[PDB]
């Protein structure tokens, strides 16, 4: 982002301008829709707008009942999914979140017992917003929505009297497809994904009920201001569970993430093979420490794979369920004289292949066996030819790099790039410490 | 919103139990936010006593325990000693006021026997009368209960023009002391007959009298 | 090993400015939010400011809003608190406290600093005037006789009273200062001595004032009555 520093000593790059936010825990939220006594009244006079929608609502209720009854069947002491519908349904939630689906499900078992939902309904009798405590000390924020029940009951049964249906209106029929949209989409999502939706949508929680349910958590005044502006990524990392249909209401829960850390410097380290130690003797080194890094409490957290973290410009949305704690002396491998303080793992072996590693600001390229690799752009097709490798090139100097008729694009972001002068590694590198470069 | 309320002072006796309360409201302790306790010695900076409503940082001598429930929190000191005389503050988080602190209560141990005060009245000097100014200095020292009221009566008339009594302050030997200064002009210094610095100490009264000449 | 040192306290007239610092040591300064907590003399603590670990979100108290400004320097290990348009209700002691949190609902200041004092009053500096207090009747004989010298009307408060230049430390005790109607301090120090040692004495108290020197010595002698 802000500054990239090139290191000839080990052929690596570091970008040091990323403020970060790390997830810490989950905040739950229990809803309760209303559909009312739609199952009782019947429409049996001509096919028209009202007739074709009542059957839709009743069929949706039937499908929701079937999928809720089938939801308490998959929980056969299952913890490791071994089915196509479940393995492919658990990877879209995030591998690091697979340990969070279990926590949500275990919370679901507590709240679907008797005398638990009874408390929730009692807590919502007079108001649509009432925080309630569970039996095991956990606090649950309960939200109630009553759009249909205040439409099916008070100003629908009058119109449909004596089963002389569909005749005495042409406008209320249009409104019956207005209040009915949310419930149909909710049941469709839950029946399509077996009750475990992959992310919140504007059907589970509208934009009004997300800003109100994020300013009711107990948090600082900065973690709230950050969420009320990153509510897109908040929606992207929270999943909703299904509790069931208890009579004529739909109860489900939705898990909102909590950002425990809001500002702390972070950096990316990216590497590629080192050198032609001796022309024909291609025995050169390779850092295997790439990934992310962030500070939380004076102990840097390390994510070995870059897919575990995202980016929204400066802010970095990592998580603390897959982080690996490293000593805060790990930043000393960037000034490499083969220091014995922190043993850098790096690697060992003699099979160097030409590689390209895309950097946030520039790009780094290595060509060893004499492959025709050339710097390219848009205004000029071929600008210059480079020799050997580890020649880091900016994204202002070049716009594409070509290696074995395979082009790579470069980013347009701008930052104060830096280069650290240093001699590359020599023929013999013994004092480098001991990694495990296998598997 | 609302502020966190604490009792002004708490009194105890050695070996007994002491309870310090910290009453909140519906926006700070009603929204599931913590109550945190700090002990401030008379001369130093506060140090953490309990964090997270029940825990103890290493160093606290295991006799401090806390509890929070609803909109209240309490601190229990078992086996009070003579070294636990300080000020105790309780801290929370409020929705609209970012960090709220309690008023702060002071724990006072009652192990020391009462001592009567000793007062000294100094006649105005001869040198000070040269520069058309008159001052009377009255000193009070060596009394354990820190509650003294100073009344300056001239002959039969209580004068309350220029009385400047300070607050009692601790001395090295666990005793208290105070002073009361009164300003006068030289004309009325000699016009009256006598002056006094009455001191009250839980009912006990000590009187000292000075005269413009007092020569006989 | 955590150690927070603050400096910059002093005396300033109302409607002025003052910049207090705080230097950290022994921990990573660029990972912790830091606060500024103030305490009036003899009153309860009060929170003043806060700045996150990269100067992004800054929160001010309600009574100091629009007058203070907190800053940081993650490379020079310090945080600063500019003040402006100070008032007489502002004098206090300022601490810089690191911030601890559990993640969701617990927030506390664990390693408080040392503290510095800020005096804000409209009174002007002025050297003390030392007046003697000679022994008289009713204040002598008995077991011991009491005498001392009076120090009056000095605005800042580094006043030291030494009788034999620091050699007489037997029966000397110095009383606390007095806040007069305006901003003016006064105190008296007295010494109890036997009422039969007169004629052989070294009772000449030394008064030293640091901001304005105003060094002066006064001898005390017993007069009739």
């Amino acid at each position: 982002g802000l500054k990239e520093s090139y290191l000839e000593e080990s052929c690596s790059t570091i970008t040091e301008g990323y403020l970060s936010v790390l997830r810490t825990g989950w905040y739950t939220n229990v809803f309760t829709l209303e559909v009312g006594d739609v199952e009782n009244l019947t429409c049996a006079d001509g096919p028209s707008l009202i007739k074709t929608e009542l059957d839709l609502t009743k069929s949706a209720l039937r499908e929701l009942r079937t999928v809720s009854a089938d939801q308490l069947a998959r929980e056969e002491q299952i913890e490791n999914p071994r089915r196509r519908r479940f393995v492919l349904g658990a990877i879209a939630l995030g591998v690091c979140t697979a340990a969070a689906v279990t926590a949500g499900v275990a919370i679901a078992k507590t709240i679907r017992l008797e005398s638990e939902v009874t408390a929730i309904k009692n807590a919502l009798k007079k108001t649509n917003e009432a925080v309630s405590t569970l039996g095991n000390g956990v606090r649950v924020l309960a939200t109630a929505v009553r759009e249909l029940k205040d439409f099916v009951s008070k100003n629908l049964t009058r119109a449909i009297n004596k089963n002389k249906c569909d005749i005495p209106d042409l406008k209320m029929a249009v409104s019956f497809s207005q209040f009915n949209r949310r419930f149909l989409n909710v049941v469709r999502q839950f029946s399509d994904n077996a009750g475990i939706t992959p992310a919140i949508s504007l059907d589970l929680m509208t934009d009004a009920e997300l800003a109100r349910a994020v300013s009711n958590m107990p948090t600082s005044a900065g973690q709230i201001k950050l969420m009320l502006e990153n509510r897109a990524m908040v929606r992207r990392k929270g999943f909703g569970i299904l509790i069931g249909v208890y009579g004529s209401s739909v109860i489900y829960m939705v898990q909102l993430p909590i950002f425990g850390v809001i500002d702390t410097p972070c950096w990316i380290v990216k590497a590629a093979p080192s050198c032609s130690e001796k022309k024909g003797n291609y025995a050169c080194l390779l850092r295997e420490d790439q990934g992310w890094y962030c500070q939380n409490a004076g102990s840097t957290v390390y994510y070995p794979n870059e897919k575990d973290c995202e980016t929204r410009g400066d802010h970095v949305f990592c998580d603390t369920a897959c982080g690996i704690n490293v000593a805060e002396q790990s930043k000393e491998c960037n000034i490499n004289i083969s220091t014995t303080n922190y043993p850098c793992k790096v690697s060992t072996g003699r099979h160097p292949i030409s590689m390209v590693a895309l950097s946030p600001l520039g790009a780094l390229v290595a060509c060893y066996k004499g492959v025709s690799c050339s710097i390219g752009s848009n205004r000029v097709g071929i600008i210059k030819q480079l020799n050997k490798g580890c020649s880091y090139i900016t994204n202002q100097d070049a716009d594409t790099v070509t290696i074995d008729n395979t082009v790579y694009q470069l980013s347009k972001v701008e930052g104060e790039q830096h280069v650290i002068k240093g001699r590359p590694v020599s023929s013999s590198f013994d004092p480098v410490k001991f990694p495990e470069d296998q598997f | 919103q609302a502020v966190v309320t604490q009792p002004p002072s708490v009194s105890g006796a050695p070996g007994q139990r002491v309870i310090i309360s910290c009453t909140g409201s519906g926006s700070n302790l009603g929204a599931d936010y913590g109550v945190h306790w700090y002990q401030q010695l008379p001369g130093t900076a506060p140090k953490l006593l309990i964090y997270g409503d029940r825990n103890r940082p290493s160093g606290v001598p295991d006799r401090f325990s806390g509890s929070k429930s609803g909109t209240s929190a309490s601190l229990a000191i078992t086996g009070l000693q003579a070294e636990d005389e300080a000020d105790y503050y309780c801290q929370s988080y409020d929705r609209s006021l970012n960090w709220v602190f309690g008023g702060g209560t002071k724990l006072t141990v009652l192990g020391q026997p009462k001592a009567a005060p000793s007062v000294t009245l100094f006649p105005p000097s001869s040198e000070e009368l040269q520069a058309n100014k008159a001052t009377l200095v009255c000193l009070i020292s060596d009394f354990y209960p820190g509650a003294v009221t100073v009344a300056w009566k001239a002959d039969s008339s209580p004068v309350n023009a220029g009385v400047e009594t300070t607050k009692p302050s601790k001395q090295s030997n666990n005793k208290y002391a105070a002073s009361s200064y009164l300003s006068l002009t030289p004309e009325q210094w000699k016009s009256h007959k006598s002056y006094s610095c009455q001191v009250t100490h839980e009912g006990s009264t000590v009187e000292k009298t000075v005269a413009p000449a007092e020569c006989s | 090993q955590v150690q927070l040192v603050e400096s910059g306290g002093g005396v300033v007239k109302p409607g002025g400015s003052l910049r207090v610092s705080c230097v950290v040591s022994g921990f990573t300064f660029s990972s912790y939010r830091m606060h500024w907590v103030r305490q009036a003399p003899g009153k309860g603590l009060e929170w003043v400011s806060s700045i996150t670990a990269s100067s992004s979100y800054i929160n001010y108290a309600e009574s100091v809003k629009g007058r203070f400004t907190i800053s940081r320097d993650n490379a020079k290990n310090s945080l600063y608190l500019q003040m402006n348009s100070l008032r007489a209700e502002d004098t206090a002691v300022y601490y810089c406290a690191r911030d601890e949190n559990t993640g969701i609902s617990h927030y506390w200041f664990d390693p408080w600093g040392q503290g510095t004092l800020v005096t804000v009053s409209s009174a002007s500096t002025k050297g003390p005037s030392v007046f003697p207090l000679a022994p008289s009747s009713k204040s002598t004989s008995g077991g011991t006789a009491a005498l001392g010298c009076l120090v009056k009307d000095y605005f800042p408060e580094p006043v030291t009273v030494s009788w034999n230049s620091g050699a007489l430390t037997s029966g000397v005790h110095t009383f606390p200062a007095v806040l007069q109607s305006s901003g003016l301090y006064s105190l008296s120090s007295v010494v109890t001595v036997p009422s039969s040692s007169l004629g052989t004495q070294t009772y000449i108290c030394n008064v030293n004032h640091k901001p304005s020197n105003t060094k002066v010595d006064k001898k005390v002698e017993p007069k009739s009555c």
